[PDB]
């Protein structure tokens, strides 16, 4: 029943570059069959679509690429758990995304990332933001500190603690960055870090000023009311 | 995207206050290498005498 469509979905989108519309109607066909979670066969194809789709993001048009991320989200927020072992990937290939030029694609990728933050595995995911956080260009490092951000609101004290030294190095120098959109995403990262460890957050800042630790304070008791 | 504008209007408000904490914090980084310059001179001439 579905698959004789998977097979047609498969050489369908194998076809890189090509047959447009066919494409299209494939994708929606795919992701109307997540969303109506009426695809009984991702335990045998889940790897190959997934691999195919990744891949999709990279097409010459900016119509295919936006909606392989729509249907990339789908999927993850109906199999999160079939990432287990592509996270690091799915991760990488979604914050790519946003510096794509056309609008509609970076708002597609932006859509997928905020629901892959909690579709991974916390620690998992930290581990492997804090890098991009720290190296990438605007504005991967921004979309990767907003991500941290939705992954820290979803983590215990003790989880977050032993995960502090890879963290704040990254948001510290943010708070530093030529981008503000940039440092007011990292004052709303050590917020939502705030709300997890509370004053145990102080001794990480000896490092910013008077000022920079004001605007943080303010944002902090703006968020616990 | 008026968030945007509220938070970058923060910063301007404090902005004075920001470069004199910057200044400041740069020259205490002196100081402190000041001071272990002369900590390193003075266990020299300490051992050059006897
Ligand atoms: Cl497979």
């Amino acid at each position: 029943d579905h698959s004789d469509l998977v097979a047609e979905l498969l050489k369908e989108l194998s076809n890189h570059n090509e047959r447009v519309e066919e494409r299209k109607i494939a994708l929606y066909e795919l992701m109307k069959l997540t969303q109506e979670e009426s695809f009984s066969v991702w335990d045998e194809h889940f790897k190959t679509i997934l691999l195919l789709l990744l891949e999709t993001l990279g097409d010459k048009e900016p119509t295919i690429r936006a909606l392989a991320l729509k249907v990339l989200r789908e999927i993850l927020r109906h199999q999160p758990a079939r990432f287990k072992n592509y996270a690091e990937l799915t991760v990488m290939k979604t914050l790519e995304a946003h510096k794509d030029p056309h609008k509609e694609v970076v708002r597609s990728a932006e859509e997928a990332a905020s629901v892959l933050a909690t579709s991974i595995s916390p620690e998992q995911c930290i581990k492997v933001l804090c890098p991009i956080i720290q190296t990438a260009d605007y504005p991967i490092n921004l979309a990767a500190i907003k991500m941290q951000t939705k992954v820290i609101e979803r983590v215990s004290k003790e989880t977050l603690n032993l995960l502090l030294p890879e963290i704040m190095p990254g948001l510290i120098q943010g708070y530093d960055n030529s981008e503000s959109s940039v440092r007011k995403a990292c004052v709303f990262c050590l917020v939502a870090v705030h709300a997890v460890i509370g004053d145990e957050l102080k001794p990480h800042l000896s490092q910013l000023t008077g000022s920079k630790m004001k605007l943080l304070n303010l944002y902090i008791k703006r968020a616990q009311t | 995207h008026f968030e945007d504008l509220e938070f970058q209007q923060l910063e301007h408000e404090s902005r004075l206050d920001e470069e004199k904490e910057n200044l400041t914090q740069q020259l205490l980084r002196e100081v402190a290498e000041y001071q272990r310059n002369i900590v390193s001179r003075k266990e020299k001439i300490s051992a050059l005498k006897k």
